């Protein structure tokens, strides 16, 4: 079943007791650090064998 | 509890796994913040079941 | 309650 990314990641942040706005308010900021820790794993993996 | 669904003319607020509209209501919705905040939020005017109740 | 009740 199809759904928007950012509602899929509501419903995430739901199943851990955080209530569902505190993603929509924030959305920005949490798509930052996602990107930003990926980017760390890519690092990681481009240094240490 | 769950999604915000419109077939296109209307709003209504359902379950996840079970296709049941309901009138979008302050008793099966919560506030926070304000309308500036949020991407993607649309228009629509919440029901409140108090409202035809104010004889006193 | 009783702040719209006080209609
Ligand atoms: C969206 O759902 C609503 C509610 O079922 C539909 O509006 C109703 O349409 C019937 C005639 O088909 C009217 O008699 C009712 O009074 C309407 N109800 C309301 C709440 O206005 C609407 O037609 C649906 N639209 C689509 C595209 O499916
Ligand atoms: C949702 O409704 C608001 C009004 O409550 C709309 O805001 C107005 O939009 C016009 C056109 O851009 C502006 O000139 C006004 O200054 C806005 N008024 C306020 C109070 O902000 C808004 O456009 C609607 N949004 C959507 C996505 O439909
Ligand atoms: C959804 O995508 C369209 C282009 O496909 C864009 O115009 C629109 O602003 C986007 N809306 C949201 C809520 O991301």
């Amino acid at each position: 079943l199809q759904i928007p990314f950012a509602m899929q990641m509501a419903y995430r942040f739901n199943g851990i007791g955080v209530t569902q706005n505190v993603l929509y308010e924030n959305q920005k900021l949490i798509a930052n650090q996602f990107n930003s820790a990926i980017g760390k794993i890519q690092d990681s993996l481009s240094s240490t064998a | 509890e769950g999604v915000f669904v419109s077939n296109g003319t209307h709003w209504f607020v359902t379950q996840r796994n079970f296709y049941e509209p309901q009138i979008i209501t302050t008793d099966n919705t919560f506030v926070s913040g304000n309308c500036d905040v949020v991407i993607g939020i649309v228009n629509n005017t919440v029901y409140d079941p108090l409202q035809p109740e104010l004889d006193s």
